[PDB]
């Protein structure tokens, strides 16, 4: 129900995949990957208070 | 379907009914295998040699 916790869940799920990618010796090319997000999830990310903070 | 469905001529389809596929694959040279890696911790230890001794 709380939006921030849902955003945190999404971020942890993304982090798990990034860590799995790093283990296959693909960590040296993270600047080539792309993330595609729907408007709903894109709007959920902005609510997190650690990606936008300074 | 079109009227010519039965009298249809075809190329690279064999058999009396023109069903068998005998087309040619287009190969350009791509080869795929495992990823690359390199050593990192080579010089972080002490070295002693016992070659031929």
């Amino acid at each position: 129900a709380d939006r921030e916790l849902f955003a945190a869940n999404i971020i942890d799920a993304h982090r798990q995949g990034i860590e799995e990618m790093v283990r296959r010796d693909l960590g040296g090319s993270l600047t080539e990957f792309i993330t595609v997000v729907s408007p709903y999830v894109f709007g959920l990310l902005l609510d997190s208070k650690k990606l936008v903070n300074v | 379907d079109t009227p010519y469905k039965a009298d249809l001529s075809r190329v690279h389809w064999a058999g009396s009914n023109s069903d068998v596929d005998i087309h040619l694959e287009i190969f350009e040279g791509d080869v795929d295998s495992g990823f690359m890696y390199n050593s990192f911790f080579r010089g972080n230890s002490s070295y002693v040699s016992v070659q031929d001794q």
